[PDB]
């Protein structure tokens, strides 16, 4: 069902060259598969385990330990709004309410068209410019609930 | 720095070999704890380790390992370019050198400024952060992040 | 070292942690994540004590006793109020999410979490919010999974992965949703997965085989017994209820199998509860099967035996020493035959000669873990002697232990040791006809036919010692690997040479003996281990006798017209056609057995012998250790018409009826005295266990716990009148609660571990001199022979290399932990776990035959054409064909034999 692409295999092996032990490339191998396919499916655990020479239980433990390695299907874009305390003071709840009322989903859910998945993340290290959001790779700061219906429509 | 000979093999003709990698994380707050950092570096779950042994004797892959913050290593080059006496003669406090300090959260100017140790929190909040915003009364503060 | 616990002065070992030091002193500290065999990690935070800086300190500090060295001049308090409050708080935090499951949980009354909940005195719930829940996984036929009951103590993963080197169990997830299981549903693949049910302090991992016929630990009738499923002789506690064998628990033995069994021994007891077992003596007259009682069975058998001219007896390596000896006395020494084939007997007595005349110390199973280099020659140890493979894994991790000891890291601090010794390990070189389960930790694996394995052993011996015979025709690459092995073995302080009789090759055993002798001549502390085939293979070899072919010849020639077969099916050691013809020729066949075998159709008389659960006896280890097993239950307590006697009792009463025409149901100690009087090599079996007159301050040893229930009800459907308690004249155990099972009683045989406040397998702490050490008054069992003063000579019979000849196919043996051993593969829970019958082929030979993977091929062996589907074996060599030994129809005497007319069916 799952077979690693050639570019994924070369990227994983190149990451394995960087470390004394090949086990140390597990996080980056999972991130490589996730970057190529949106998330890490079930067969990717065994494929990465075979490439790295570690058990599949270790790969699954690493993949389910880290929050940013997705072991369930996500949408085309992952919205990650900050949940922590400075953005709580700066009013992240209005941003979360605006995102929920636009996308008609709860946090942790994906829209019916597969465009967005909404997730609360921890502090994005941008607390002096809060509240903060992270759509796929872009960090959007100084958020207002009125700017959500324009920010979300530039991610097709 | 590698193309300029500052990294790699035979740095500045001294024979010292140093290779610098950038390992991007996958999002856990416990990964910053140094022994859990070492465990995540080794491709494991980021559980911390009991000390002793400290990572200086048995760290990453059982080798001598030193974990330091970004800002400590950024303090190092000024120390070695200007001297010990200069680093000890910029603040009359028991904590030597300068520190990045800053106020955040519903102040006029939330931000980050490099200040000597012994700078009071009031002068940071008023002179640098601009005081609290309009129509807001100061009721509490955390000095050093969410764990203080 | 001097410690002060609650102001009381104690002398401890300074290299221990405070938790194990205090548990060894009899103090109680609650704990979850620590185990004596796994080391200390400091996870559960339960074992907190209060440490003071000196005697004049009152504040103190809460420390973890498992992570704190018990150094000289230590001051701690267990009964400190703040420490007690913290320990109760830890139990409370574990209780917040714990399911309301104790009545419907197989761990109840045997649960360590229950014990530590009560011990901290936490009985009031003030948590009012929701409990987290978990879905369960299917872990196969042996282990049941209930992740709700988990306390995240991490014992399971640390055992299964860092101790047993299993790969398919792990921890997943995060903060409070931490999950312990497989990455997906499926059978747990470790051969030692069954130890999870005792390692797990809660009811997450439970014995599914016990769960089918569940009963609580107080309702169990236990006895100390020896596992019958291979030669390693791990001590077990079988427990019964309502006349059926319910469970096999690990019985602690700090010299043999301390905390762990393999899965074959733990789950292969199901043959004892088979409904087709003989329960009465049955005589075949024409087509009629008359049921007899004991007395008239002996009278009729003695009459027919008296009228016959020659009577021969065929023993078995399944039977105890007493049963084989009683048969040998009934038929005479000259008419007694061991039930194994001639090649098996040759290999067994050669291994015995190496063990008791080779001058090289043979280690116990626990001592195997301390060796510095291992060479396994010809033995599939994981499939034939599995607990030795687990001990070999510990010996391999010894290098990381030494590396961490070099950095002054304490030996209980397991995580630091494993971090220091990352992938470094002691050298392991395994040799087999194919890949083994030890190949993950093996420095090198040699896949070759048994002649080439023997030649590699002979070459290693010659390279170590030039006086050893040389091998001609070694390839340069194989020579380089030989020098790798020789440099590893010569550089070790304690090399260990493992071989055995299961390879089917005498030359492999000879090569192993040559390597051990060469290492001994260089001044090394070399040990040698020989893995036998069955529970009493070494005892049957020590007693000796003719081979099965000689007995069949005596039956076929008509010189013997009566044969008494003891606990032997005769088809695993000879061809079924020849055995059936020889037994049909004999006018009197008497089979004494506890299982329904195929030769009972030809049997004129069948005596319902007892299995190990219903009998007492002595079995000899693969290391020569004589161990007594004790009867668990009386089979006639529930079924009054059951006549299921011990085999030695049957044969002794038959001998008495043959001589003096009166029966004599003897005693076990009389038979043991007869053994030690008649066979001086077996004289050590007298000291294996004390005799039936042994008492603890005048009272016997109790087989069942003090809270054993249902005394006036368990038999009330049969009759409301309570029957007499079954008397035990053979042993020092009583069939009741009216006895002793104190942890401080001066004895070595402990039927089960229980102490007040310790209802779990953690109660074994109270029965040991120090935790994880020996039993307090010595582990049971005695070594029959000491190490010889002088060794053997070198075996100069170096074989030629294997040559694939056309038309003939050398049978390569494949052993399975589930399937090869006879009695355990008769157990019904093993059939799902048993591999399907697959004949293994090289890709080249399969392409030569025009056969793909899965197509069925037919071959004729001894005139019997059988058909099996093909599995392609990459690691096998050409000209060899792989067959699963011990399965249905594939007798283990096929190892090393040749095959003809292999063609697609
Ligand atoms: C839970 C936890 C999280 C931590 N996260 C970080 C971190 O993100 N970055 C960091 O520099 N130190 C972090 N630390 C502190 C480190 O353990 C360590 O003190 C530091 O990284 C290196 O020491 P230094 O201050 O001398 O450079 C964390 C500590 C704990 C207990
Ligand atoms: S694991 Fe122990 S405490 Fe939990 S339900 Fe089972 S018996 Fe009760
Ligand atoms: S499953 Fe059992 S052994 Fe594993 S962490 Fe949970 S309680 Fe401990
Ligand atoms: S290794 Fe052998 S003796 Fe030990 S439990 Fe397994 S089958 Fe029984
Ligand atoms: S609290 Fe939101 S960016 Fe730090
Ligand atoms: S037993 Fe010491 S912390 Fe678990
Ligand atoms: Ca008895």
């Amino acid at each position: 069902a799952f077979e690693l692409s050639a570019a994924e295999r070369e990227a994983i092996e190149h990451e394995m060259h960087h470390y004394e032990d090949p086990r140390a490339a597990s996080i980056e191998a999972l991130k490589i598969v996730q970057k190529q396919r949106g998330w890490v499916p079930d067969g990717a655990i065994h494929a990465i385990a075979d490439v790295l020479g570690i058990p599949a239980s270790d790969v699954e433990g690493v993949a389910t330990f880290y929050s940013q390695i997705f072991r369930q299907p996500v949408g085309r874009h992952v919205i990650r709004y900050c949940d922590s305390v400075v953005c709580h003071i700066n009013g992240y709840q209005g941003i979360q309410a605006a995102l929920e009322k636009k996308l008609n989903i709860k946090p942790g859910q994906t829209t019916f068209d597969g465009r967005f998945t909404l997730l609360p993340t921890c502090c994005l290290g941008n607390c002096d410019k809060g509240p903060n959001m992270m759509i796929d790779e872009d960090t959007h700061a100084h958020l207002t609930p009125e700017a959500i219906p324009e920010l979300l429509e530039r991610y097709k | 720095a590698t193309e300029a000979g500052l990294l790699g093999k035979n740095i500045m003709g001294t024979g010292f070999d140093f290779e610098l990698f950038v390992h991007t994380g996958a999002g856990r707050y416990i990964c910053g704890e140094e022994t859990a950092l070492i465990n995540s570096l080794e491709g494991r779950r980021a559980n911390p380790r009991s000390k002793p042994p400290f990572p200086a004797t048995s760290g990453a892959w059982g080798k001598p390992t030193c974990v330091n913050n970004v800002e400590t290593l950024c303090n190092v080059p000024a120390i070695l370019a200007n001297g010990v006496e200069w680093y000890q003669n910029i603040s009359k406090s028991k904590d030597a050198g300068t520190k990045l300090m800053g106020f955040s959260g519903r102040v006029k100017n939330p931000g980050l400024w490099e200040l000597p140790f012994g700078t009071t929190a009031r002068e940071i909040l008023e002179d640098y952060a601009g005081g609290m915003r309009d129509g807001l009364k100061f009721k509490a503060w955390q000095p050093g992040g969410a764990g203080t | 070292a001097t410690i002060h616990v609650d102001g009381k002065e104690y002398e401890v070992n300074g290299a221990d942690n405070l938790l194990e030091a205090c548990l060894s002193l009899g103090l109680d500290i609650p704990y979850f994540c620590w185990h004596p065999a796994l080391g200390s990690v400091g996870a559960c935070r339960q074992c907190a004590v209060k440490q003071y800086q000196n005697a004049e300190d009152t504040r103190g500090r809460l420390v973890m006793s498992c992570m704190t060295p018990a150094s000289d001049g230590t001051f701690i308090s267990i009964d400190d109020e703040e420490a007690k409050q913290f320990r109760e708080s830890v139990v409370e935090w574990l209780m917040t999410n714990h399911p309301h499951d104790c009545p419907v949980c197989e761990e109840g009354g045997n649960c360590h979490l229950q014990d530590m909940t009560v011990m901290t005195g936490h009985s009031f719930r003030r948590y009012r919010f929701t409990k987290r829940t978990h879905r369960n996984q299917d872990l196969g036929p042996f282990i049941s999974h209930e992740m709700n009951r988990c306390i995240a103590c991490y014992r399971c993963v640390r055992y299964y992965k860092d101790y047993a080197d299993g790969t398919d169990l792990g921890v997943y997830g995060a903060h409070d949703n931490v999950y312990f299981g497989r990455p997906e549903d499926g059978t747990l693949e470790s051969e030692f997965s069954g130890n999870l049910v005792e390692i797990c302090p809660t009811g997450v991992f439970t014995d599914k085989t016990h769960s089918e016929r569940y009963n609580r630990k107080w309702d169990m009738q236990f006895a100390p017994s020896i596992c019958q499923q291979c030669s390693i002789g791990c001590n077990i506690s079988p427990g019964e209820r309502y006349g059926e064998l319910r469970r096999i628990e690990n019985r602690y033995n700090g010299t043999v199998n301390h905390y762990f069994l393999c899965d074959r021994g733990r789950f292969g007891y199901g043959y004892v509860n088979l409904k087709d077992r003989p329960r009465q003596p049955v005589q075949r007259r024409g087509d009629d099967f008359i049921t007899l009682n004991a007395e008239q069975a002996m009278q009729g058998a003695a009459d027919i035996l008296r009228q016959s001219k020659k009577v021969i007896g065929i023993g078995s390596p399944r039977a105890s020493v007493e049963s084989n000896f009683a048969l040998r006395e009934l038929v005479g020494e000259e008419n007694f035959y061991t039930g194994i084939a001639h090649g098996e007997q040759e290999r067994l007595q050669l291994a015995l000669k190496v063990l008791r005349e080779g001058g090289i110390y043979t280690p116990a199973l626990r001592e195997i873990e301390s060796y510095d280099a291992v060479l396994v020659l010809g033995e599939d140890v994981t499939q034939t002697g599995a607990r030795v493979a687990l001990a070999v894994r510990q010996a391999v991790k010894g290098k990381a232990r030494e590396m961490a000891a070099a950095q002054k890291v304490a030996d209980w601090q397991i995580a630091a040791i494993l971090n220091i010794g990352q992938r470094a390990k002691h050298p392991l070189f395994v040799t087999n006809v194919d890949d083994t389960r030890l190949d993950d930790i093996a420095a090198w694996t040699y896949r070759a036919p048994v002649e080439d394995q023997a030649r590699l052993g002979f070459a290693i011996a010659h390279a170590l010692d030039n006086s050893a015979p040389a091998v001609d025709g070694i390839e340069p690459e194989l020579q380089s690997k030989i020098d790798v092995i020789v440099q590893a073995l010569a550089g070790a302080k304690k090399p260990l040479i493992i071989s055995g009789t299961n390879a089917g090759s005498l030359e492999v055993i000879q090569a192993a003996a040559n390597v051990a002798k060469a290492l001994k001549g260089r001044g090394a502390d070399v040990g040698i281990t020989m893995i036998a085939r069955s529970v009493n293979s070494m005892g049957l070899g020590i007693m000796g006798g003719g081979s099965l072919e000689e007995a069949l010849t005596e039956l076929e020639t008509g010189r013997a017209d009566a044969v008494v077969v003891l606990e032997n099916d005769l088809h695993r050691h000879a061809s079924a056609i020849r055995v059936n013809a020889a037994l049909a020729k004999a006018p009197l066949v008497m089979v004494v057995d506890h299982q329904r075998t195929a030769i009972m159709e030809n049997a004129h008389l069948v005596l319902s012998a007892a299995s190990f659960a219903e009998s007492d006896g002595t079995v000899i280890n693969n290391e020569g250790r004589a161990q007594r097993f004790f009867q668990v239950y009386d089979p006639a307590y529930y079924d009054s018409k059951t006549v299921m006697l011990e085999s030695w009792r049957w044969l002794h009463s038959l001998h008495s009826t043959l001589l003096s025409r009166e029966v004599d149901w003897t005693q076990l100690d009389h038979v043991i005295d007869a053994v030690v009087a008649k066979i001086p090599e077996l004289a050590g079996i007298k000291d294996a266990a004390p005799d039936a007159t042994f008492r603890i301050r005048g009272q016997k040893l109790a087989r069942e716990p003090h809270r054993y229930s249902g005394r006036t009800a368990m038999r009330a459907n049969i009759s409301v009148h309570e029957p007499r308690q079954p008397q035990d004249i053979d042993t020092m155990f009583t069939f009741s609660m009216e006895g002793n099972n104190q942890p401080t009683a001066h004895r070595s045989q402990v039927p089960f571990a229980w102490a007040p406040g310790w209802n779990s397998p953690q109660a074994w702490n109270k029965f040991q001199d120090e935790v994880g050490g020996k039993l307090r008054f010595g582990d049971p069992g005695v070594r029959l022979f000491e190490t010889s003063e002088n060794g053997l000579d070198y075996f100069t019979s170096v074989p030629a290399r294997f040559q694939p000849q056309d038309g003939k196919w050398r049978i390569a043996p494949y052993y399975h932990l589930f399937g090869s051993d006879e009695l355990s593969q008769r157990a019904p829970v093993f059939q799902s776990r048993m591999p399907q019958p697959y004949i293994k082929l090289n890709p080249a030979d399969a392409a030569k035959l025009g056969v793909n993977a899965g197509t069925r091929v037919s071959f004729s062996y001894d005139g019997n054409t059988v058909t099996l589907p093909v599995e392609i074996a990459e690691g096998l060599t050409a000209g060899q064909v792989g067959l699963p030994m011990g399965m249905s129809g594939i007798a283990p005497v096929l190892a090393g034999a040749h095959l003809e007319d292999l063609k697609e069916a």
